[PDB]
């Protein structure tokens, strides 16, 4: 009875109740373009939009026939598209059906797998995407960023992720935009943020802000994510920033504030890390001249020697670097004792599966003069023998007995 | 308020003066809903440093542990008004550690409306109920019929929170707990978490009936790892994934270094040849090329299977794994008195995770794996 | 490398569970080679797998799979060229899904086919290639 | 100035005190187990005494984690104090969201004298003006604390009751009450006058989560105040909640 089903049956669609897919009588153009040219022809013609959509919303204030709109169709002439996405094909409905879309999804916050196990407003975001044409694609946008602004967090976390699916290729820079605008606020939600800025047309300009924003919202991040956002920066790093970046990084990396309470996540972070390094070289470099031009600071933190260990078992061209350094900031006296019992009373457990790497260092150590460097090498020996294992143990004794006999 | 002729009346309602003059107070402290006596004489002056406080026996037992703590707060105080705040913080804190006293249900919301929803679930379904009524067990079958057994643990009055429900099966078990969820709306929750794992038990209960299933003796349903018996003194292990049970797990095998040795040469060249829509039996059966002892000779003890070290079967639970790479000896040990042995020994080197030495029975190179 | 390491993704579950979400990454990202070696990899699934946990959930992933694709046709010519080299062998693996390749290619065909005889060119090709500043390009190789 | 004596055996291990704050910079001794010795204005005297609020973050993390190993529990008076000049300077001097350090301390501090903590905490801070979203994010992660217990969450909401309500309020509460915590009548009453008073967003978000949770708890004059701040057209989600209303009814 109602103009919109009226217009709906003489245009070539059957209007299933809402139990079964509604079926089709006509190609999909062709249901379209008769629509279309019908309305397009019909008199009253600006206002036959209000009374479509104001018919159409009076329909889908139920629930299944809503449901079954939403749904994908039946042919008859074999499996196609849904009727939401054929009206919203059509443009000069779009920004009143987008409208009409938004502000009914609040009343499904709540709604949870009830019958088909299928959740509604993932199934209605699924109806905006690889939208062909978009007149609306600028104020679509503010609405998903009031949306996206008031959004319960599960629901953020899924749209947001399903952004680049449902934008185009023109409006994206003020997307962005108010994202990094969000982020100033909100830390919790930055990776699903960082995976869409990977997405997303950007220019880089806007990313570098934002990694200065995480970084200053470095120690305000909870445990778990953490590594996830280091990887992303590491990712995002250059050639050229390295450096800067990195000072800022090992300047806000503490790792004693992070206390089943640390441990899985650190050592994830070092894999991490771990990888990073692996997959490329100049990090190291720029990393050991962070640590290296450190060289006014006597309050030199753990990281450090972690990670001089690390580079020290990864690649190797560099080991005769790593030991003069590490000589030279000895001799400053900048590197010490209670250093080391705090290193070794913490991070071992990241250490025992490089152990070789300490003592072939350690031998180096003692055939210096300079009686420091010689102690260091002695603790060091001291502590692998201590917290490891006995094949550790055992390598210990026989490079100290080496030492001996031929030192 | 910040005066104490409305502060005391918003905090201690329940307590209240008699005399002409402000100093013996009476009446009632509350704490969880609970109203306890309460009688409280001051001196002349508004000083806590003498304040004469009787109590109900009740709450002296309550405060038993607190009355040094009491003797210093009634004279470190500077107000009667912070005073009692937190007395009632310290009784709040003390019933909480004392939480074990404490349940009494409503019977018409909760005798009621239970044995209706016994009834919708089926009486059959009931396998136990307690004589508190504080906990009741029941019953689900796997389409199989294998009986899965979960407990429930019911408050006061049920329906307005969570039951403590206690199950069987591995994976955390999920039961959306709305007042609407009924005891049939966990469950079909229970019977929905059993079909998500139900191809899993239809290849197990094929294992557990078929071939020599060795050490999750009595498998119960949580089991997702076990271990089979094969040719003689080599032992493998598996570990399927309940949501495809079917697709390969991880296995690996136990025992010589020469039977183990072309079994995995085989596994490696036919592991292709995995068939995920037979049975896993089946496919091992192919994919290994071999029958199973299938409970051939299950728990008859020759002599064969036994450490050599400590003579046992199940030291510790560990069974004799370790053997000789001998066809002479095939001496199968467990690892600990292996390990121990080898300790002491001389020739005894010890690599990053491994021991060398020579079998105790006939002096052969062997290797043992920590 | 994707090839090489096909054999463990054959036994395997959770790495084909990661590397498609991997892939799905990649399709959006804004380098070229990426959207490049996602088809590639995808194609690669599509036709070594008829399975990538209910079955229908695994064809209509499937499904998503080959709608995502029918979109990414949109994108440049080499994209097309290499959906249908594979397009054969994924055919020669998986038949299930005839319907949704032959419709799919077929609307591709029509989009550049003129359904009238005694029209002489019965093609459009003038469709088939963008000059956009006078730099010129194919695009959908016929 | 007022002559506030300070126990004469704290005045004496004062030192050892000022000493081993200093040390906390880099398990608990005796030295914290005479705090008990104290009225709560000694303490408020003694915490300016040492210096807390100029402690740094990991310090503070350090204290919180002896002071949660004490035994028997500090008094309400002395822990809000202490409370106030512990973190209260850092969270108003607050720009920019908390380093997790102040965070996870917090955390841990309330979950064990909740109370205490978040009476101390929350009134002065959203009473204040230029509250910006930095700190209403803190309170946020606060009331989702796994930890904050249900008479915990109940306390925190009949204390939220009292204050002048704005967006901060509401964003707040939105959070608090995603928990499904239980009302009285009486506080569901003050709850939806309150609520009747107008344009904001996230107050939208709370009349909303409101109408759909405590439904059960909703009547007809509460509907008819909401119907009535709900009129609004500068709100959005205005269909959402007229089909709300309409299922309340
Ligand atoms: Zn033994
Ligand atoms: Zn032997």
């Amino acid at each position: 009875d109602s103009i919109f089903v009226k217009l709906l049956k003489i245009s070539g669609i059957i209007l299933k109740t809402g139990e079964s897919q509604n079926q089709l009588a006509v190609d999909q153009i062709a249901f379209q373009k008769k629509l279309f040219q019908t309305l397009r022809r019909h008199p009253s013609y600006p206002k036959i939009i209000e009374e479509f959509v104001s018919g159409l919303e009076s329909y889908i204030e139920d629930e299944d026939s809503f449901r079954n709109c939403l749904l994908s169709c039946e042919r008859l002439q074999s499996y196609s598209k849904s009727l939401i996405k054929l009206l919203l094909g059509i443009d000069i409905l779009q920004p009143a059906i987008i409208k009409t879309l938004f502000e009914k999804l609040p009343e499904y916050f709540f709604e949870n797998k009830n019958s088909d196990e299928i959740n509604i407003p993932r199934l209605i975001v699924s109806q905006l995407k690889w939208l062909d044409r978009v007149v609306d694609g600028k104020d679509l946008t503010t609405k998903i960023m009031q949306l996206i602004s008031i959004a319960p967090e599960n629901l953020q976390h899924d749209i947001i992720t399903s952004l680049p699916e449902i934008l185009g290729d023109s409006q994206h820079a003020d997307v962005g935009k108010e994202l990094s605008d969000l982020l100033i606020e909100n830390t919790s939600l930055t990776v699903p943020i960082l995976d869409v800025l990977s997405s997303l047309r950007l220019d880089p300009n806007f990313l570098l802000k934002v990694r200065q924003l995480v970084m200053d919202k470095l120690s305000s991040i909870r445990l778990e994510d953490l590594p996830v956002i280091i990887k992303f920066i590491l990712h995002s790093v250059t050639a050229m920033d390295t450096l800067e970046v990195i000072s800022e990084l090992r300047e806000k990396l503490d790792l004693q504030h992070c206390v089943s309470s640390g441990q899985s996540c650190i050592i994830l972070l070092f894999d991490v890390i771990k990888s990073a390094i692996r997959y490329e070289k100049t990090i190291s470099e720029a990393w050991i001249k962070a640590i290296e031009n450190t060289a006014s600071v006597s309050e030199h933190k753990v990281f450090d020697l972690v990670m001089l260990f690390i580079i020290y078992s990864t690649n190797t061209q560099t080991k005769k670097y790593i030991d003069r350094v590490l000589r030279n900031k000895i001799r400053s006296g900048c590197i010490q004792e209670q250093l080391l019992q705090s290193t070794f009373s913490v991070h071992y457990l990241v250490l025992k599966d490089m152990c070789s790497s300490i003592l072939s260092l350690a031998q180096s150590l003692l055939h210096s003069l300079d009686q420091s460097i010689i102690s260091f090498g002695s603790l060091l020996y001291k502590y692998a023998f201590k917290f490891f294992d006995t094949y550790c143990q055992q390598e210990v004794v026989g490079a100290l007995v080496t030492h001996i006999c031929s030192g | 308020m910040a005066v104490t002729e409305a502060s005391l009346l918003r905090q201690c309602p329940l307590l209240l003066p008699q005399n002409r003059s402000k100093t013996v107070y009476e009446g009632f402290i509350s704490a969880q809903g609970r109203d306890f006596h309460l009688r409280i004489v001051l001196p002349e002056d508004l000083q806590l440093k003498n304040a004469r406080l009787l109590c109900s026996w009740q709450l002296r037992t309550i405060l038993s542990g607190y009355h040094r703590i009491v003797q210093q707060r009634m004279q470190h105080s500077p107000d009667l008004m912070s005073f009692m705040m937190e007395l009632k913080m310290l009784l709040e804190v003390a019933l909480k550690n004392r939480q074990e006293l404490y349940a009494l249900p409503p019977p018409p919301q909760f005798y009621s409306s239970l044995i209706e929803e016994i009834g919708t679930l089926g009486w059959d379904k009931l396998v136990y109920a307690d004589t508190c009524f504080s906990t009741i067990k029941l019953k689900a079958e796997d389409a199989s019929g294998r009986e899965h057994l979960i407990t429930l643990k019911l408050k006061a009055k049920y329906p307005a929170e969570s039951p403590d429900y206690f199950v069987d099966f591995p994976v955390p078990f999920c039961a959306s707990w709305t007042p609407q969820s009924s005891l049939i709306s966990i469950y079909s929750q229970f019977l929905a978490a059993i079909e998500s794992l139900k191809a899993f038990w239809d290849v197990m209960d094929e294992i557990d009936e078929k071939t020599w299933v060795l050490e999750p003796e009595k498998p119960p349903r949580s089991a997702t790892a076990r271990r089979i018996a094969l040719g003689n003194n080599v032992s493998i292990n598996i570990e399927v994934d309940p949501r495809h049970p079917t697709m390969l797990p991880e296995c690996f095998f136990l025992g010589a270094d020469h039977v183990v040795k072309p079994l995995g040469i085989k596994l490696s060249r036919n592991i292709h040849l995995w068939d995920p829509e037979n049975s896993v039996l089946q496919n091992l059966k192919d994919v290994l090329e071999i029958d199973f002892p299938a409970r051939a000779i299950l728990e008859k003890s020759d002599f064969t299977m036994d450490c050599g070290i400590c003579y046992a079967y199940q030291l510790d639970g560990t069974i004799p794994d370790q053997v000789c790479d001998n066809s002479q000896c095939g001496q199968p040990f467990h690892q600990i008195c292996l390990y121990e042995w080898l300790r002491g020994l001389l020739t005894s080197r010890q690599s990053f995770n491994i021991i060398f030495g020579e079998c105790p029975y006939c002096s052969k190179p062997i290797t043992l794996k920590m | 490398l994707l090839k090489a390491v096909q054999p463990l993704l054959k036994v395997s579950m959770s790495m084909r569970d990661c590397l498609i979400l991997v892939l799905r990454k990649a399709m959006f990202a804004n380098q070229l080679d990426a959207r490049k070696s996602a088809v590639a990899g995808f194609l690669l699934l599509l036709k070594n797998f008829k399975v990538l946990y209910n079955s229908v959930a695994n064809e209509t992933f499937c499904l998503e799979i080959m709608d995502s694709l029918r979109r990414c046709l949109s994108q440049q010519a080499d994209v097309r060229l290499m959906l249908y080299e594979g397009f054969y062998d994924v055919l020669r693996r998986n038949s299930q899904l005839a319907n949704s390749v032959m419709q799919t290619l077929l609307s591709q065909l029509k989009q550049f086919y003129e359904p009238k005889p005694d029209l002489l060119p019965p093609l459009k090709l003038e469709a088939c290639i963008l000059t956009q500043g006078d730099k010129i390009s194919l695009q959908e190789p016929l | 100035a007022e002559s506030l004596e300070l126990p004469k055996a704290i005045q004496d291990q004062l030192p050892r005190l000022q000493q081993l704050l200093k040390t906390l910079e880099e398990a608990p001794p005796v030295e914290l187990q005479l705090l008990h010795e104290c009225s709560p204005s000694q303490m408020d005297l003694l915490c300016a005494q040492l210096q807390l609020p100029q402690l740094s973050d990991l310090g503070l993390l350090r204290l919180c984690t002896w002071l949660l190993a004490l035994s028997p529990d500090l008094s309400l008076s002395n822990a809000t104090v202490l409370t106030r000049s512990l973190f209260l300077g850092r969270i108003l001097s607050l720009t920019s969201s908390a380093s997790r350090l102040l965070t996870t301390a917090l955390t841990s501090f309330c979950a064990k004298y909740t109370y205490p903590v978040c009476s101390a905490l929350l009134d002065p801070v959203l009473q204040a003006p230029g509250t910006g979203p930095a700190q209403t994010e803190l309170l946020c992660c606060l009331v989702k604390m796994e930890s904050l217990e249900p008479d915990a969450q109940v306390l925190m909401l009949g204390q939220i009751l009292e204050l002048p309500w704005k967006e901060e309020t509401f964003l707040v509460l939105q959070s608090l009450l995603e928990r499904q915590v239980e009302m009285t009548p009486e506080k569901f009453s003050v709850l939806m006058e309150k609520l009747c008073k107008t344009t904001s967003m996230a107050y939208a978000k709370l009349m909303l989560t409101v109408m759909t949770k405590y439904q059960a708890n909703i009547t007809e004059t509460q509907r008819l105040g909401l119907a009535m701040a709900l009129e609004p057209n500068t709100t959005f989600l205005r269909k959402s909640l007229k089909a709300a209303l309409k299922h309340l009814g």
